[PDB]
RNA sequence: CGCGACCUCAGAUCAGACGUGGCGACCCGCUGAAUUUAAGCAUAUUAGUCAGCGGAGGAGAAGAAACUAACCAGGAUUCCCUCAGUAACGGCGAGUGAACAGGGAAGAGCCCAGCGCCGAAUCCCCGCCCCGCGGCGGGGCGCGGGACAUGUGGCGUACGGAAGACCCGCUCCCCGGCGCCGCUCGUGGGGGGCCCAAGUCCUUCUGAUCGAGGCCCAGCCCGUGGACGGUGUGAGGCCGGUAGCGGCCCCCGGCGCGCCGGGCCCGGGUCUUCCCGGAGUCGGGUUGCUUGGGAAUGCAGCCCAAAGCGGGUGGUAAACUCCAUCUAAGGCUAAAUACCGGCACGAGACCGAUAGUCAACAAGUACCGUAAGGGAAAGUUGAAAAGAACUUUGAAGAGAGAGUUCAAGAGGGCGUGAAACCGUUAAGAGGUAAACGGGUGGGGUCCGCGCAGUCCGCCCGGAGGAUUCAACCCGGCGGCGGGUCCGGCCGUGUCGGCGGCCCGGCGGAUCUUUCCCGCGCGGGGGACCGUCCCCCGACCGGCGACCGGCCGCCGCCGGGCGCAUUUCCA
RNA sequence: UACCCACCCGACCCGUCUUGAAACACGGACCAAGGAGUCUAACACGUGCGCGAGUCGGGGGCUCGCACGAAAGCCGCCGUGGCGCAAUGAAGGUGAAGGCCGGCGCGCUCGCCGGCCGAGGUGGGAUCCCGAGGCCUCUCCAGUCCGCCGAGGGCGCACCACCGGCCCGUCUCGCCCGCCGCGCCGGGGAGGUGGAGCACGAGCGCACGUGUUAGGACCCGAAAGAUGGUGAACUAUGCCUGGG
RNA sequence: GCGAAAGACUAAUCGAACCAUCUAGUAGCUGGUUCCCUCCGAAGUUUCCCUCAGGAUAGCUGGCGCUCUCGCACACGCAGU
RNA sequence: CCCGGCUCGCUGGCGUGAGCCGGGCGUGGAAUGGAGUGCCUAGUGGGCCACUUUUGGUAAGCAGAACUGGCGCUGCGGGAUG
RNA sequence: CUGGAGCGUCGGGCCCAUACCCGGCCGUCGCCGGCAGUCGAGAGUGGACGGGAGCGGCGGGGGCGGCGCGCGCGCGCGCCCGCCCCCGGAGCCCCGCGGACGCUACGCCGCGACGAGUAGGAGGGCCGCUGCGGUGAGCCUUGAAGCCUAGGGCGCGGGCCCGGGUGGAGCCGCCGCAGGUGCAGAUCUUGGUGGUAGUAGCAAAUAUUCAAACGAGAACUUUGAAGGCCGAAGUGGAGAAGGG
RNA sequence: ACAAAGCAUCGCGAAGGCCCGCGGCGGGUGUUGACGCGAUGUGAUUUCUGCCCAGUGCUCUGAAUGUCAAAGUGAAGAAAU
RNA sequence: CAUGAAUGGAUGAACGAGAUUCCCACUGUCCCUACCUACUAUCCAGCGAAACCACAGCCAAGGGAACGGGCUUGGCGGAAUCAGCGGGGAAAGAAGACCCUGUUGAGCUUGACUCUAGUCUGGCACGGUGAAGAGACAUGUUUUUUCACUGACCCGGUGAGG
RNA sequence: CCUCACGAUCCUUCUGACCUUUUGGGUUUUAAGCAGGAGGUGUCAGAAAAGUUACCACAGGGAUAACUGGCUUGUGGCGGC
RNA sequence: GAUUGUUCACCCACUAAUAGGGAACGUGAGCUGGGUUUAGACCGUCGUGAGACAGGUUAGUUUUACCCUACUGAUGAUGUG
């Protein structure tokens, strides 16, 4: 029985909510859980970044998240041999390797390459023996860390380039961009129409002539 | 709490706020928004105008991140920049008009409200109003447009 | 009319295995209502919920795109925040009602069939020996079987692969044992066993204290221990315990070196020659349930029933048309995730015996019902039974004495022992049922008194008696306030130092890549501004923020003052 | 004052529904203990507090075996995100500024170029500011200090009333357009009208109250409906086998 | 189900058994609804409703305020006149 | 109220009219009293009686209106009782 | 009740409500209320300071008067000249130099007005119940909770404090927080107990009596004797099912 | 009241009549066959049983130019149609 | 009003714990009551309940919710009880079975609304082989009508025996 | 001539704009919008709806009958001028 | 007294007369149960039907006093040494 003036209020509870309540009593227990699993994982695998394997740089999707940069699932099949690194050793030296990732631009590849060359250099990789052969990094830079990375390895950080001050020239004065907008939001419009009237239009002169 | 609760003070007092005329029976007008068309349109009609009825058209699977475009207006467009940069300016005798990304602060639109401040400006959006363009033309300065 | 292969198919108490049932909180298939809501009701809703049924596991299911998207694009599944009570559904009403992206927890990927290549390169069970045997295996040897050509094993599976040619670079892991070395995070992994500080010190209560004062610093001692429980009250010290990278003894777990037995000739990049995908499925028609999915989301039954630059998807049917994006019809998979059952624990602003579970007890018991099922009531003597010997009356139950007890005015359903109600004793009343409100009076039980209650407290005057001072100075101590802001310390506003600025930093889409380091970007320096810190000088708020001197006053102590003073008493 | 008794006056038994209850209306022998507006979510307004065009809070994370801890603290997480900072249209979409002055297009209530001011005006407006004149002061006059009263005059918050103005939708009517294209292209004007709009802001979070709902929902109360089950030891028949 | 038929009988139950659950089913309808003091104080009327034992909206009520006025020798405003 | 002046795309032989700006002037019948305005909001939505007016009915402690007043919501003195 | 205690028309006098008047107390509302250290009762200014001077003054309405006058200006003393001085003291009815006992500043105080109430709202409750964070150098075996009291009192009241008694182990005051928080009632639930009442009742099938025994105790057991009934379609002698 | 003997209609030759069942090529009647089974009505005997096929039923080798769907076929379209 | 033919009409011996009427016989049914018996009740020893109960219990009249026990005014009132008694407590027993309301139900009905099992009919599928022949359209297709067959399928029998 | 002669949501249809959407582009159909009319709710602020119960049930109602009692007294009876 | 469930009615007969009424339309824990007014049945009418009928007809449980009062009897009671 509404009274004057309140809102309609359509409240899910007609179903039976009491006897599916989900309280969460657990939730300072289950900080723990994890943070023991999180602590005895990086102990358990002790020189290796605790964060886990590297991850590509990456672009969001739809138009309201075009601008940032995550970390993506894993680096992509095109990008490594570029670097040369096979696709199954990658997945034993802490490199994401993602089977999926269409690559269609060159600029997002450049830039995710260079985390591979990046990784590479500073990559200490103990050798399969303690007295082993080539490509594991002598014993100098062996002693000198059992540094696991706390967080994210190089974390992916959205960085912008400043552009300094201008002088404005008088034809960035010219452009009326409410005007283009318009007309290409117009163009876009009946692109598809107009071209029905060529087509029309290419008709007439062949109809003409016979 | 309970203790200060009108529900204490009705202790001793027989009907408990709900008068001995029309006793406080179970469910008396219907159950929720239940009779909007019948005995209760009164209300629906004089406090929820346009309730009851379709309009419009159908958009079915609609998502916002299609269609989202935060806006700006240049009321406060030197916001966005730290203030030094507007102070590095009125002044440096160049014409430096430094570049406001708005596309960096999140706004994919810069709109026309307010006074802007007279001063040469390069603004960087996706869409602009128009007379959003006019005060930033008439100000001096241009107005550029990024995918 | 015989014998022999194979294909079908029987019988065995044949050799060896395995399945059923139980539990059921969480989980997975299916089945599936009606109360209810809509103020009626049939659609809807309740609700893919209850019940029914099947099946599991320590988690299950899901899972490596026939995906999302339209972007400069993302990349298995599951969970959390979010999207959002939104797109959509709906007698568009009641009501219902997702996803995508983004952030995060976690993060792991993989196999077949086919097409092919390989002398079936394979597997099973027997029989002898070698090791191993309380999760039955490895090693060898056998014309010992059998499966398999209607197809086992190695490479290989779409991310491409194989095969070749030549380009480059050089080769340990796996398993069965046999040992041995470091006991391996709650700060020695799991479990068990046994162990580790300090008062029963003085006095005093008391039935007994663990209480009250006291005891070389809140008393003595210990304190990495002061949680809790026990103990004849209220205890860190009496007892168990507690703390403690405390000790010791077994067992188990797990990881690390050696020996042995076996398995294994396993790479990486380039050019060419071929090689390819799962059918009564997809898809369409239709009917029924389902979703929110709409000219049909998902699922089905029936009918039709494919293709190979094909097929699906691209959320309004359709044609044409371009683009994008995956690869179905076969399979495996840890982690975050769920747990009102079970084992074992820990805790509580919870209940405290009509509460809390039905159940603090011989409780799912007594008892009811033919049965399915229903289902209670009921905790407390004392500290110790020290539970009443004995004498006596009585057939005996019960008494009277006695005794035990701190208490039997704690006596075996015994702490406390309320009210209703009843018994008797005392007092007062009593023909309009009682009871009651106002007003007094009479009587009582006590209570305050008085064996005058004359209540006190100043000041003063008088008469008695007694000790030392006040007043005054002098010595010392300690304050107060005051100003000269006097001398110094302190901070507010301002100015100067551009002095901290790099011996002050942090912040900033400020500026320079003249720089430096690392790979146009990142990191670091250098320039800049805003802000915060040092030197000194000046003005001013001179501020409870002080310190030293000077002063003025007060007070206390100690001296001096002996009595027309100054106090005490009556 | 409370125990008993006495008297004079008053005086019908409470709860309840009810126009009306002492009622020949119903519940009530008596006494103990139990016993009824709760929690959650969602709004709304009021109020308190933090911060303020922002402000969080969750989930995560970083810090413990918790004793007190399943606390407290901290995190470009702090903004991914919600709410707010902007509306309006069914939608494609657009999107909150005007004034003034000068100059130039014929000032044409039209179009363009340089400068100034910037949220318009009217009426009330708490109200601050300025204040003529007074009012004394022991003398006549002179005169600076201090206030009281203060006619009259100014700025004018908040708010209310009104007139203007701008944004979007729709209409009407009419003009000039710009030109990366060609105008079944886009763009501007004047007048009216629809809007939950702007017209120098007020929100966010956290508490508490009140109210309305959805919840078993202030407690107790149906006749029913549904799903699974257990009964022919009574009785209703049929059958089988015995007895009278 | 069974009925030589009465809606009879089906374990003291029959115009439709008993048991447990869905279930705290729904109720515009009865019944109850627990301490004091202080201040304010109603309605039974309006329109609409498958409305007539109920609601919706009007009123009437309270609470919270705010905007001012000036008994501070110096008041406009309102009114069951 | 009374003057002065601007504005108009309406109205018209001119003027109308309205709108603006600018000045010039105070208690306009009696009696009473501080007024204005915004939020939330409970209960109620069976009513009954009397003077007067009045509709059905023969009449009613009947049915139904008006106007005010009560009773409900409220005791006290009076009407013996109510 | 009858030249009235009857009916008309009239006198005086008297009687009484919670109404009205005066007074007392209690609360509520109002006072732009007073009081955080100050003069001042139709208040109708106060103070520098200079020049000049003095019995001057401000020679204005039967107004009856308000704004100006007769407790002083200047004055006594120091001696025409000086002063006209300081509260660490004027001695105080105004004291502006320092402020109550009073001033828990949500405290205290002075004026007025007013106080019916269901349904309902709001406020205040040193009203009460249980539990937590604080705090009370709280209380307690020299007696806590509870219970009982013709014991002394406080509050308008919710309730509270004391006195005694029994009881045998714990408990409350204040500042905050939290509730399953207050009972007369629901044919309320559970338990207990009355009045009814020593009442209804112990009446279906004809029947008992004497003596003895045993025994504390005999109408009721046992034995003997007598009278009787069931009367073999049994109250007799054996079985089924059921009971155990 | 029911039952009842009796009288009477009615369906049915077994891939049948009536009937059960959730389902089977399942069951009852049926260890049956029209003097049988199933479905009704009246109610011994005696004496009778009259008119009405318009209505509603039931039924009939009955015309189905009335209508009438799924598929099916036909046509237009580019295809849903 | 409003009988009547198997919704059976008319009759009718025997029969009936079936419904009426009359007569004979009989009688305490009655005029009109009386006495007798047994068991009670009654009193006693023993043993001992329950329904019910606001408070309770003498009347007239008045008013009043329009029939009081209580209230107003009168009348009056004397402890504690026993056997009876049925005037009163609108006595107890049962939230009226009648009636009306409810947007509460059930049982049954049908020409209510909406559906359903079942059954009738068509289509499609399993569904084949061979034979003739015909129409319609077209200048092969379709519709297919009819008669055969036996391998699916179906029923029948037996100890699957010619 | 004035005071009555009429109808929401949803749905359907018709009409209007070289309208908008038809969703990865484009062209046509088709569908969805927008703005006006119509198809109708007579219970007319707008449910899609027949009975019976003497076999009955429940919640209630003296708000609503069938007794008594009151008020009234037409009618009935009795009596006057 | 005859008839009638009857109140009411009508007659026979007697008489002095066969007046009229109230007391919850006196009087069911006083009776009876004939009539109404459950469930069984039967007809007529009505209804397609379940069923309806102030239209008839037959069969159909009539509880409790011991309480207070009243009343009837029965003991007593304070007073009168
Ligand atoms: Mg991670
Ligand atoms: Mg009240
Ligand atoms: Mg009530
Ligand atoms: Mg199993
Ligand atoms: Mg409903
Ligand atoms: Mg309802
Ligand atoms: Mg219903
Ligand atoms: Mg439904
Ligand atoms: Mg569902
Ligand atoms: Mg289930
Ligand atoms: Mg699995
Ligand atoms: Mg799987
Ligand atoms: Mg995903
Ligand atoms: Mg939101
Ligand atoms: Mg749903
Ligand atoms: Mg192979
Ligand atoms: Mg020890
Ligand atoms: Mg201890
Ligand atoms: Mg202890
Ligand atoms: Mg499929
Ligand atoms: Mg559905
Ligand atoms: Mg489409
Ligand atoms: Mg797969
Ligand atoms: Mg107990
Ligand atoms: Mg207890
Ligand atoms: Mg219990
Ligand atoms: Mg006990
Ligand atoms: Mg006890
Ligand atoms: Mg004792
Ligand atoms: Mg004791
Ligand atoms: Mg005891
Ligand atoms: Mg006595
Ligand atoms: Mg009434
Ligand atoms: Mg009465
Ligand atoms: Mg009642
Ligand atoms: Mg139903
Ligand atoms: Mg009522
Ligand atoms: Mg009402
Ligand atoms: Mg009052
Ligand atoms: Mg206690
Ligand atoms: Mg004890
Ligand atoms: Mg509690
Ligand atoms: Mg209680
Ligand atoms: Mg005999
Ligand atoms: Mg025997
Ligand atoms: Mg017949
Ligand atoms: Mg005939
Ligand atoms: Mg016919
Ligand atoms: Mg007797
Ligand atoms: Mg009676
Ligand atoms: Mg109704
Ligand atoms: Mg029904
Ligand atoms: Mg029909
Ligand atoms: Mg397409
Ligand atoms: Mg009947
Ligand atoms: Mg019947
Ligand atoms: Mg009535
Ligand atoms: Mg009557
Ligand atoms: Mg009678
Ligand atoms: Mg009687
Ligand atoms: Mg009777
Ligand atoms: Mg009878
Ligand atoms: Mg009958
Ligand atoms: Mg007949
Ligand atoms: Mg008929």
């Amino acid at each position: 029985a509404p009274s004057r003036n309140g809102m309609i209020l359509k409240p899910h509870f007609h179903k039976d909510w009491q006897r599916r309540v989900a309280t969460w009593f657990n939730q300072p227990a289950r900080k723990i859980r994890r943070r023991k699993a999180r602590q005895a994982k990086a102990r358990r695998i002790a020189p290796r970044p605790a964060s886990g394997p590297l991850r590509p740089v990456v672009r969001c999707p739809t138009v309201r998240y075009h601008t940032k940069v995550r970390a993506g699932r894993g680096f992509s099949l095109e990008e490594l041999r570029v670097a040369g690194i096979h696709k199954k050793v990658a997945r034993t030296i802490g490199i994401s390797v993602d089977p999926r990732r269409r690559n269609k631009c060159t600029e997002s590849l450049q830039a995710n390459v260079q985390r591979l060359k990046e990784y590479r250099s500073k990559l200490i990789l103990f050798p399969r023996k303690p007295s082993a052969p080539k490509k594991g990094d002598s014993s100098a830079e062996e002693l000198k860390l059992a540094t696991q990375l706390t967080g994210p390895v190089m974390p992916i950080r959205n960085v912008y380039k400043r552009e300094k001050a201008r002088v404005i020239t008088d034809e960035e004065k010219n452009f009326k961009a409410f005007a283009s907008l318009r007309m290409a939001r117009a163009n876009a419009r009946l692109f598809g129409i107009r071209a029905k009237r060529a087509k029309e239009a290419a008709e007439q002169d062949v109809e003409k002539k016979k | 709490p309970s203790r200060l609760r009108k529900t204490r003070k009705l202790r001793g007092h027989v009907s408990h706020g709900h008068g001995r005329i029309g006793k406080h029976r179970k469910h008396p007008g219907g159950r929720g928004n239940a009779g909007g068309m019948h005995h209760h349109r009164i209300n629906f009609d004089k406090y929820h105008p346009g309730y009851f009825g379709k309009v419009g058209m159908r958009h079915y699977h609609l998502k916002r991140n299609q269609s989202f475009c935060p806006t700006v207006n240049l009321d406060k467009l030197w916001t966005l920049v730290s203030e030094q940069t507007r102070i590095n300016a009125a002044k440096n005798k160049t014409g430096a008009a430094p570049i406001i990304d708005v596309v960096r602060s999140g706004y994919y639109k810069v709109l026309g409200k307010g006074k802007l401040p007279k001063q040469p400006v390069i603004v960087k959006a996706k869409f602009f109003s128009r007379r959003a363009e006019e005060k930033i033309k008439g100000v001096g300065g241009a107005c550029v447009l990024v995918a």
